[PDB]
């Protein structure tokens, strides 16, 4: 989330084991970072 | 007619009157983050109790 | 700073010439380019002028359909393509600059300019 120009970024990684989709349950994703960018933002894309 | 350009000088001569002479401005502005604070005062530190 | 004239000379009536203003030295900004023209015992006339930024362009009446002004930013030139030429035209030629913005694109025909060329000759033959 871009808030008044800081990107702040949260994430959580977790072991699963399912082949369908998100795995029903609760987990809180803790932040990790925070880019004082001011850059305007609309639009992103992934990159595998 | 109608159609401006949206930016205009500023008439700086050295005989113009205060109220028209150039003056310098900085702002400063404070801001605590979701993120380590890094920029502190000089007050010295000291031994903790 | 120097404005540099070039182009012009002598044409029959009908063409059309070329007159070219390179400005050189260390510029902060250009607001906007012009051409003046002085005939022999007449004062110094506008001709055109031309917004650096964004390229608009502003005629006196007597050389409107006829007179092109064009700017190269990347060359820091200004160009007056002068064409259906007539007797009337001929002139000594100044190219102009100024750093002052104004809104009204149409101050450029009045304000007072802070550079100068030299002047390039335009002779207009029958």
């Amino acid at each position: 989330k871009n808030i008044d120009g800081y990107f702040k970024i949260y994430s959580k990684h977790t072991p699963i084991n399912l082949v369908r989709d998100l795995p029903q349950g609760f987990s809180a994703l803790e932040p990790l970072v925070d880019l004082p960018i001011g850059i305007n933002i609309t639009r992103f894309q992934t990159l595998l | 007619f109608n159609c401006y350009f949206p930016l205009q000088s500023y008439g700086f001569q050295p005989t113009n009157g205060v109220g028209y002479q150039p003056y310098r401005v900085v702002v400063l502005s404070f801001e605590l983050l979701h993120a380590p604070a890094t920029v502190c005062g000089p007050k010295k530190s000291t031994n903790l109790v | 700073v120097q404005l540099v004239e070039s182009g012009g000379g002598l044409m029959q009536a009908g063409g059309s010439l070329r007159l070219s203003c390179a400005v050189s030295g260390r510029t902060f900004s250009t607001a906007a380019m012009g051409w003046f023209r002085q005939a022999p015992g007449k004062e110094r006339e506008f001709v055109a002028a031309i917004r650096w930024s964004g390229g608009s362009a502003y005629y006196a009446d007597s050389v409107k359909g006829r007179f092109t002004i064009s700017r190269d930013k990347a060359k820091n030139t200004v160009y007056l393509q002068m064409n259906s030429l007539k007797y009337e035209d001929t002139a000594v030629y100044y190219c102009a600059r100024t750093e002052y913005v104004s809104y009204l694109l149409s101050d450029y025909a009045t304000w007072p300019y802070d550079y100068w060329g030299q002047g390039t000759q335009v002779t207009v033959s029958s």
